[PDB]
């Protein structure tokens, strides 16, 4: 038969001039192949574009924010502590935010201006000690916290109308204390109501500054025309300004695009706060049929999105009788509101909404995933190109991650989204067909990529298309 | 012309450790934390998985010193068990275990030697792909040329990264222990104590410990193949072990477990928050591990498609081996051919779904093998007979770690059985039936191509 050729011709018929040359010749051309394979790598590396450089944002760019305008109001009576809301710390984190908002925790009692510090906690809420504990487990658990200095926030006048240059000394030394006690940021309110206001603000904004860099102040102001933001967001640009700007809309779908991009032409695309009012819920302005429609923007404009407590699951403060409008009862369980029980619905508590996937909190909660830890929302860049008459149709684009559409339906009939933009740059290439991952209305399945031409948007249906880095 | 055993002790703790720490502890210790959701629990659960893959090792020194023959798995299985299950080893080894592996650890090494250059965005697809083939061309010229060049290569990039996580854990207890003790305070809270979680911590526990036998594939080249390899492994697990629970003491020192499980590189994180300067110290030293890790990964399977041709089952050929450098040479070119055919493939990182139930059916079925013998022939001669213990609960152990992948994964790990099942023509058509019977121009054509490349490969049958 046959075998593998003994050594001795491996030493004969092998060491043949012709074939140690032909052996010469494929390693040579091995290792042209390779230095050719190097060549490639390395010449391709500097073909594709450069990288882009991160913002290297604070900790307030990385998710929504999150209001307690009351703590005795948020989980309910007898619990209405700082100490007792440390174990809702569990469920916020659940929500995805990167930020909190405690409500004005200072003794106060009245108009009476001597008394009424800034420093000294309110005792009916707790102390100092179980306050820091709070404080450490929100950081352990990756939830910084900020505090609400509105001194007066038991009367009509909320910044003591008499004086204004004591309590900006109380705001002062009050701000740098609380940053010492471990504090995260700092917001005021009604600063239309506080002569002096862009001064003092800045003034207040040069000390948390001066303090740390990772630190924030937040004015809010019942204003809701452009023209006061500007006025007052000129020496401050660090300043996240929550303001009724947005909720004086009549749901236009024109009248809101108008009045969104008027917002970013007016501040140049900076970096702006998304709320409806400076400690008001989502529903005290809108319709409860308007409000996926909403909290599909505020989780996609280019800014930090701004909710009071109890938006995460349509909280109304209407619907319940006998509820004080300025500061709803959360609903957690059946027993969340003991009087006139059995009118408490299973859909209209957090618990009966968290395991529906179509439901309201099941929406909030994929929202801000898809807020808290995508890049080409968190810091993207934000484009809008028209679209039929009463949609809302914009980008948001970073440099190469997943680049989303968004486009919302602000009418009361069945539109078509056109989606003709022909404006947005080349690194805003619209595909022909996109990704759906969710959608304001249970219908449309997600994970089908649906073509960007035939579509019909249902009133009030709110659309998340997706897309990969296409050139 | 035999193999020339020319493996220290040192060369052999260097292989095991540069093949269990790879980047699999740089770019993803989150499979534990993932399904543990905590610090306290995490650690257990590494330490653990960790003291299940000692218990494994162990099983492997016995096997590995009383057969002394290489593979690890194919002579394993071989020996006790008959031709059939060795060549399905051997086969699910040749198509989708190991040209995959060292397809995508190439791949890695190239997504991480250019990550500083591309930190925020994917890197050119085509980059990847053409330096990883010139790496693995690389590393099997290199392998090619002398053994002690490979295992020169192996000891020094093993040196190299193990100095990177050395800098990780030193930096980690630095933070620790300076004034901050941050993380590791309230430990062990928000874990899930309920087996649908802990049952995935492990089995991915040990996914990250897989490798602690590569020093077992080569057992014929070392130097006192009854001394060196149980002492060899004896000296790498506690190292690997022991690094392995340091480096997550340092990330959840520095880091917290949520970024940790959203960092797609948790170290090159670990670097951009405490390497102020230097932050291009951990790509490059993901770089070095996987390069590293990759020549050790084509000094053990190449030895495996050796005993392959040894026994029968693959051609004649890559037996052969170098007359002047001893080293085999066409089962290396063998194994770099697979693995740049499977680098062609586009996302090759889904193929750890077709072999995450073939490669851990084998490891155990190696397993029931020693134990085959245990009972059966049970006066080897064995320079070293563990407890039975140790066989026995890593049986179960595998058991464990071959069911999961068969709960879920299940559509998955049975195109893995087809897809090791395709041997079986193979076999009962050109393997079974003996020479003198098999077609005469098929063997014709396979001695002058035979004879072609053993005069071109330079190498020769071994004597
Ligand atoms: N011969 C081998 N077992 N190679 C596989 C090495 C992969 C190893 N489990 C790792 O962590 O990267």
């Amino acid at each position: 038969k046959f075998t593998g050729l003994s050594k001795e011709e491996l030493l004969k018929v092998a060491g043949s001039p012709g074939w140690v040359r032909t052996r010469w010749a494929l390693l040579l051309l091995f290792w042209l192949g390779w230095l050719g394979m190097l060549a490639g790598a390395v010449v391709i590396i500097v073909r594709a574009p450069r990288c882009r450089e991160l913002p290297a944002q604070k900790w307030w760019h990385t998710g929504a924010l999150y209001r307690i305008g009351d703590l005795q109001a948020f989980q309910g009576h007898g619990a209405g502590n700082l100490a007792g809301l440390k174990g809702r710390l569990d469920y916020l984190s659940s929500l995805k935010v990167k930020g909190l908002v405690l409500g004005p925790i200072h003794k106060n009692q009245k108009d009476d201006v001597a008394q009424t510090d800034l420093l000294q906690i309110d005792p009916n809420f707790g102390s100092k000690e179980d306050f820091d504990s709070l404080l450490q487990s929100a950081k352990k658990k990756s939830i910084r916290v900020i505090l609400d200095l509105t001194p007066n926030y038991r009367g009509e006048n909320s910044w003591f109308s008499t004086q204004v240059d004591t309590v900006a000394t109380k705001v002062k030394d009050a701000l740098e204390f609380w940053l010492q006690a471990g504090v995260d940021g700092f917001q005021v309110r009604d600063i239309e109501n506080l002569k002096d206001a862009s001064s003092f603000l800045a003034e207040w904004q040069n000390i948390t500054k001066g303090f740390s860099e990772d630190r924030l102040l937040i004015a809010g102001t019942n204003s809701s025309d452009l023209q006061q933001i500007l006025s007052l967001l000129e020496s401050n640009k660090d300043l996240l300004l929550t303001s009724s700007y947005l909720s004086d809309s009549g749901s236009t779908g024109e009248h809101t695009k108008s009045l969104v991009t008027q917002y970013l032409n007016a501040t140049g695309n900076r970096w702006c706060s998304w709320s409806l009012s400076q400690a008001r819920l989502l529903t005290s302005f809108l319709p409860a049929q308007l409000l996926r429609l909403y909290q599909l923007m505020l989780f996609t404009l280019p800014g930090t999105p701004v909710f009071s407590y109890g938006d995460e699951i349509g909280l109304d403060a209407a619907a319940l009788p006998g509820q004080p409008m300025e500061a709803p009862v959360m609903l957690w369980d059946e027993s969340s509101f003991p009087d006139i029980p059995g009118a408490v619905s299973a859909n209209m508590t957090v618990k009966g909404q968290s395991e529906d996937p179509g439901s309201l909190l099941s929406l909030f909660r994929r929202l801000s995933d898809q807020r808290s830890k995508e890049r080409s929302l968190l810091h993207g860049d934000f484009h809008a190109f028209s679209a039929g008459p009463g949609l809302f149709s914009y980008i948001r684009h970073w440099d190469q991650n997943e680049r989303f559409l968004v486009v919302l339906n602000f009418g009361d009939v069945g539109l078509s989204a056109g989606l003709q933009a022909s404006d947005l740059p080349a690194s805003a290439s619209l595909p022909a067909k996109a990704d759906l991952l969710l959608s304001t209305q249970p219908g449309r399945e997600e994970g089908s990529p649906l073509e960007l031409e035939r579509l019909k948007l249902e009133p009030h249906e709110g659309l998340l298309l997706r897309f990969p880095y296409a050139a | 012309m035999q193999l020339k055993k020319e493996i220290s002790l040192l060369n052999g703790v260097s292989l095991v450790v540069g093949n269990m720490i790879g980047s699999g502890i740089f770019v993803s210790p989150k499979g534990v934390l993932v399904h543990t959701a905590s610090y306290g629990m995490s650690l257990i659960v590494w330490a653990i998985g960790g003291l299940f893959s000692v218990v494994g090792a162990l099983c492997y020194a016995e096997l590995g010193t009383t057969i002394t023959k290489s593979g690890a798995s194919y002579a394993y299985i071989l020996e006790a068990f008959g031709g059939f299950i060795a060549f399905i080893r051997l086969w699910v080894s040749l198509l989708v275990v190991e040209p995959t592996g060292q397809a995508i650890i190439a791949i890695t090494f190239a997504n991480y030697i250019i990550q500083p250059s591309f930190p925020s965005c994917d890197p050119p697809y085509l980059a990847c792909r053409l330096l990883a083939a010139a790496c693995i061309c690389l590393l099997t010229f290199v392998n090619c040329a002398y053994v002690k060049w490979g295992t020169r290569v192996q000891d020094t990039f093993t040196y190299a990264k193990v100095v990177a996580l050395i800098a990780i854990i030193v930096m980690g207890l630095v933070k620790l222990c300076q004034g901050h003790s941050e993380h590791f305070q309230d430990a062990f809270e928000g874990s899930s104590w309920d087996m649908g979680n802990l049952s995935l911590a492990l089995y991915s526990a040990l996914f990250s410990y897989s490798g602690w036998d590569t020093l077992n594939f080569v057992t014929e080249e070392i130097k006192n193949p009854e001394r060196n390899l149980p002492l060899a492994i004896g000296i790498s697990m506690p190292i690997v072990t022991l690094i392995y629970i340091l480096t997550n003491v340092a990330y959840y020192t520095v880091l917290n477990i949520s970024d940790v499980l959203s960092s797609d590189a948790v170290a090159v994180t670990f670097a951009d928050q405490t390497f102020g300067m230097f932050s291009w110290t951990i790509p490059i030293a993901v770089a070095l591990s996987c390069f590293g890790g990759l020549n050790a990964s084509i000094f053990a399977s190449s030895r495996l498609f050796f005993v392959g041709s040894r026994e029968g089952h693959l051609p004649d050929l890559l037996s052969m081996i170098h007359i002047e450098r001893f080293t085999p040479i066409p089962a290396l070119l063998f194994n770099c051919t697979m693995a740049l055919i499977y680098l062609i493939v586009e996302d090759v990182f889904q193929l750890i779904n077709y072999f995450s139930f073939s490669y851990w059916f084998f490891v155990g079925l190696s397993v029931v093998g020693q134990l085959y013998l245990r009972w059966k022939e049970p006066k080897r001669p064995r320079p070293l007979k563990l407890s039975v213990f140790f066989p026995i609960v890593f049986c179960i152990c595998s058991v464990f770690l071959v069911i999961v992948p068969l709960f879920t994964d299940t559509i998955n790990s049975l195109i893995g059985i087809g897809i090791a099942l395709s041997g079986v023509p193979f076999y009962f058509m050109g393997v079974y039936l003996p020479e003198s019977r098999r077609p005469l121009f098929i063997r014709n054509v396979l001695a002058a191509i035979t004879r072609g490349t053993q005069q071109l490969c330079f190498c020769v049958l071994t004597e």
